[PDB]
RNA sequence: CUCAUAAAGUGCGUCGUAGUCCGGAUUGGAGUCUGCAACUCGACUCCAUGAAGUCGGAAUCGCUAGUAAUCGUGGAUCAGAAUGC
RNA sequence: UCUCCUCCUAAAGAGUAACGGAGGAGCACGAAGGUUGGCUAAUCCUGGUCGGACAUCAGGAGGUUAGUGCAAUGGCAUAAG
């Protein structure tokens, strides 16, 4: 479960998630799972997808996680009246814009990479596609 | 003045022949000699720092600067601005006379003397050595001492490299081992 | 040089038992009698086995 | 005044002043004074400079101070590097010449170390 | 120690084995029970297995190290320390 | 006949209260004797070094006269090896 | 919690709310004020008696990563240090 070791501040504003993403190319490995929809990726979701990939490939090849959940999300408990302070931090998300290469993989044939990325795309909450490294 | 005249008449010629220089200004000079005493037990007895100042003054023939702490240190329980050492800087005539006193008298009086390390250059040609017992200087009489002390000596030189610095000191016949 | 704060620094004579006489300005005041100098120290001048001792003690 | 790199006592007699050297005892001090032709009850303060010079010559004939210290250290290190029984005893800091270690042995074993 | 006039002591069987080893080169270690024999200059560079009570300890005889005893060289008491 | 000069004492000089000219443990080197052989594991000699120790907590012991204290000597055992008897 | 200061929210002038997110103040100083003259930091590496990861000394690298009587912001080399 990914989380920053320390941050300057514990709570952040909600903010907005407009625009299209940077880091949209396959940079290190040969194949990539790229997000086409827009949303948030919980650290639990990222972990579940990574576990599914690594188990599908059986620990050959190399896997890069190109996103990191650095934004804390708060929640209020039940039976708490609205308005008495910002709530407590519960989990961390990574905001995703379209075209954002979430995961990336090398050292494995294309069909096995496609199958592993299919299992992880089934674990993720947003729309994805499979992309290949292109020379320029 | 004796070793300074010795410098001017033969050491510059020796270094010219040795290193194929083009300028007598390029031939290295001995710039200064700095003597320092770390008297860090002044925090317990400040008066002993005054004793060490009188000691260094008698050795070098010059009143010393009482050096204080640059910044406060946790382990040694010193505060910034607190006097913990003393230092003299020797330039010119007094530097040459003290250098002669050292290399002729005080160095042969060292207990268990087998020579000075040739690795004691700071990478730039400057030399540093330590004196364990100030009693090696004859200016300090024996039965008037209260505590055995030491000091350290830094010959700062305008030479560019270790080979040049050790060549200069060897041309002055500095007892390297 | 500042006045009145520096120690008295006048020229004296140091004699070493190897017959050496030298003159230096120093702060001790009186003349100096030296046990050794740079001209008679063995390091400066240049004055500084089991099978052998076995053969010497048990020569046959 | 200064013999073999240390300052000998001045108000004591000649034999004690010469045995203050590391490496000179009573017998060697008597040998030094006999070879220098100097009475043993004459103090260093009433000894002249030339007599002190002859004493320096005789002490330099003997082997004292740093030479003796480094010979002893070299021999002990030679044993401990060699690995004989005496070398092992010197390594563990125990009595070497076959003394008992069940009791006593306190000079080599230092102060008592309770459990 | 031994008197100078009596010279250094060495067992005859050990001396003969050393002489044979010298004249026919470096073989396997010289097995011996003579802790009482002193090392001579002639067995320099040789492996001697000295009996110490239950096993034969190998000793590699060299130059700086002659004149002592193989008994000094082979310890007899095994000691690792109390409270272990 | 040998072991086998008893020592404390006595007289003279030095030391002048200091870890010392007290103390003699430890250690390095060089040896002698005995014994087939001194490494584990002997004694003594010489040289070199000079550790703790400056009168000892609670407690505890011996002694009523040639005794306590203090200083030397011999024997048995034994080739050699006593601060024990 | 209630007065005062600093940042953000605050939408590139000002101002701007919530039991919104973070920190401070209720002083100090006759020098820590005035002026004239002078000077430049943090940290690391190398060498050096006790001295050690760290004291004082010498040289280099570095270039304000320091400093500011006390928070934070904005300033500061002509130094405001
Ligand atoms: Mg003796
Ligand atoms: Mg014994
Ligand atoms: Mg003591
Ligand atoms: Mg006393
Ligand atoms: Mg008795
Ligand atoms: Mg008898
Ligand atoms: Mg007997
Ligand atoms: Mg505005
Ligand atoms: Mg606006
Ligand atoms: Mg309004
Ligand atoms: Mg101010
Ligand atoms: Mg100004
Ligand atoms: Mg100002
Ligand atoms: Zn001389």
């Amino acid at each position: 479960m990914l989380q920053p070791k320390r941050t300057k501040f514990r709570k952040m504003h909600k903010g907005r998630n407009r625009g299209l993403a940077q880091g949209t190319d396959v940079s290190f490995g040969s194949f990539g799972l790229k997000a086409v929809g827009r949303g948030r990726l919980t650290a639990r979701q990222i972990e579940a997808a990574r576990r599914a990939m690594t188990r599908a490939v059986k620990r050959q090849g190399k896997i890069w996680i190109r996103v990191f959940p650095d934004k804390p999300i708060t929640e209020k408990p039940l039976a708490v009246r609205m308005g008495k302070g910002k709530g407590n931090v519960e989990y961390w998300v990574a905001l995703i814009q379209p075209g954002k290469v979430l995961y990336e993989m090398d050292g494995v044939p294309e069909e096995l990479a496609r199958e592993a990325f299919k299992l992880a795309a089934a674990k993720l909450p947003i729309k994805t596609t499979f992309v290949t490294k292109t020379v320029m | 003045a004796k070793l300074h005249d010795y410098y001017k008449d033969e050491v510059v010629k020796k270094l010219m022949t040795e290193f194929n220089y083009n300028s007598v200004m390029q031939v290295p000079r001995v710039e200064k000699i700095t003597l320092n005493m770390g008297v860090g037990e002044a925090i317990a007895d400040k008066k002993l720092l005054d004793n060490a100042a009188a000691d260094l003054a008698a050795i070098s023939g010059q009143k010393p600067l009482i050096t204080k702490a640059r910044k406060s240190v946790a382990g040694f329980k010193i505060r910034q601005g607190y006097p913990i050492g003393c230092k003299v800087t020797l330039r010119g005539e007094r530097m040459w006379e003290f250098f002669e006193r050292l290399i002729t008298i005080a160095v042969p009086r060292i207990r268990d003397f087998r020579g000075l390390s040739a690795k004691s250059f700071d990478g730039r040609g400057n030399y540093s050595m330590g004196v364990r017992e100030q009693i090696i200087f004859p200016e300090i009489d024996y039965d008037k001492v209260d505590r055995v002390r030491g000091l350290d000596i830094t010959i700062t030189t305008t030479a560019k490299s270790d080979e040049e610095g050790r060549a200069l000191l060897a041309a002055f016949d500095f007892p390297f081992r | 040089m500042k006045k009145d704060i520096h120690p008295k620094y006048e020229e004296i004579t140091a004699s070493c038992s190897c017959g050496n006489v030298m003159k230096i300005r120093s702060t001790v005041g009186h003349d100096l009698n030296l046990d050794v100098c740079s001209k008679c120290h063995p390091f400066f001048t240049g004055k500084q086995g089991r099978v052998d001792r076995f053969n010497k003690r048990f020569n046959i | 005044a200064r013999i073999a790199g240390i300052n000998i006592p001045d108000h004591k007699h000649a034999v004690i002043a010469l045995t203050s050297i590391y490496g000179v005892g009573k017998t060697r001090s008597k040998a030094i004074l006999a070879a220098a032709g100097i009475a043993e009850d004459v103090k260093i303060s009433e000894l002249s400079e030339g007599q002190i010079d002859t004493l320096r010559d005789e002490v330099a004939k003997f082997v004292v101070e740093g030479d003796l210290r480094r010979e002893i250290s070299m021999s002990i290190k030679r044993l401990m590097d060699l690995g004989c029984y005496r070398g092992l005893r010197h390594r563990r800091g125990l009595p070497v010449r076959g003394q008992r270690t069940k009791t006593n042995a306190r000079t080599r074993k230092g102060p008592r170390k309770p459990i | 120690p031994r008197s100078l006039k009596k010279g250094p002591f060495i067992d005859l069987h050990l001396l003969k084995k050393v002489e044979k080893a010298v004249e026919s080169g470096d073989k396997k270690p010289l097995r011996t029970w003579s802790r009482r024999s002193t090392i001579f200059p002639n067995m320099i560079g040789l492996t001697i297995a000295v009996h110490n009570g239950r096993q034969h300890v190998p000793v590699f005889v060299t130059d700086e190290m002659v004149g002592h005893k193989l008994g000094e060289f082979a310890p007899t008491r095994t000691y690792r320390g109390h409270a272990a």
